């Protein structure tokens, strides 16, 4: 569950920088 | 009236030391791969 | 002009658009002291790094010196660990290892391992075909 | 089917052994030489096991040997007697089965 929740937080930040 | 010796079979049961999960390991892999791609996006 | 402004930003958008077109046309020599550049450049400051041992590398298998690409792979394998660990180390080893036995069947091989990973560009695969016929050659010759 | 219709024993290096060597033919491949449909009619079963034994050092495994390749056989399958035996638990009879 933890290496999912962070590919998730990474996934998200990967949005964020994309913006 | 009689001694007796001892032999050794198994590592755990129905699972073995050489397959020992080959599994909970194999798809972490797949899963840290998939890690390792995204932070390459994100550090472009 | 970029690199004499202090911007190595753009400077290095620049070098690699050359030495991708200088590979491209043949000049793999020339592409590969400007993918050293690069790597100077970016030393100390990582993904395009690997990016950028590859290419070097890929150019000297085209200009048929596997001497020069395996110093390239030592040295990106001692200066920057996350070549030494990287699938594009790996990558070049196999393809040095592959040079030098004269196997382009392996190499084709690797070729498709890598590329099952980490897609391989049409640049990649420009380069990489043009090493498979100089192994080729060497087999006809 | 199941003998090669080009062969005719002289070739094979067993020799001093005819009498057992017509005995096992007689008794094990010949059921299956006709069509199959006469056995049924005559209400036959076939046979499953061989047993051979003898001193050492007798030419046993010499007919092991050349037999499949004398008699058209499929590749027979060949495990030393030790070899079944494994360390994790079901590995052996698995490997039986
Ligand atoms: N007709 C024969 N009878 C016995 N041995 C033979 C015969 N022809 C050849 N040999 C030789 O004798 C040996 C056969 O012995 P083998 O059957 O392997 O011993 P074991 O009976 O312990 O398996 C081989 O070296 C083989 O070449």
């Amino acid at each position: 569950s933890r290496t999912a929740e962070l590919q998730a937080e990474i996934d998200d930040t990967v949005g964020i920088m994309r913006d | 009236g009689q001694q007796i010796f001892s032999q050794a079979l198994l590592n755990a049961n129905r699972r073995g030391e050489a397959k020992t999960a080959l599994a909970e390991v194999q798809a972490r892999h797949q899963e840290l791969l998939k890690l390792e791609k995204s932070m390459a996006e994100l550090t472009q | 002009w970029y690199a004499q402004d202090q911007s190595v930003a753009l400077s290095n958008k620049c070098f690699i658009k050359c030495a991708d077109l200088k590979a491209l046309d043949g000049q793999y020599i020339e592409a590969s002291d400007i993918y050293s550049k690069l790597i100077k450049s970016s030393m100390g400051n990582q993904w395009s790094l690997k990016d950028y041992f590859l290419k070097k590398g890929l150019c000297q298998l085209a200009a048929t010196d596997a001497v020069a690409a395996a110093r390239t792979l030592q040295e990106g394998q001692s200066e920057d660990p996350n070549f030494a660990d990287s699938r594009e180390s790996n990558f070049l080893k196999s393809l040095i290892d592959a040079v030098n036995e004269g196997d382009s069947e392996q190499l084709s091989e690797h070729c498709k391992e890598f590329d099952n990973f980490m897609r391989l560009d049409k640049w990649k695969i420009t380069i990489l075909n043009k090493i498979k016929e100089s192994i080729q050659q060497q087999e006809d010759d | 089917a199941v003998i090669r219709p080009d062969f005719k024993f002289e070739d094979l290096g067993v020799g001093g052994l005819d009498k057992e060597f017509t005995k096992i033919f007689r008794r094990a491949f010949a059921s299956r030489i006709f069509p199959p449909s006469v056995i049924e009619k005559l209400g036959i079963s076939h046979v499953k096991g061989l047993l051979l034994y003898g001193p050492p050092g007798t030419g046993k495994t010499l007919i092991a040997r050349k037999i499949g390749t004398m008699l058209n056989a499929k590749e027979p399958k060949i495990v030393n007697g030790p070899e079944i035996l494994s360390k994790y638990v079901g590995s052996s009879e698995e490997n039986i089965r």
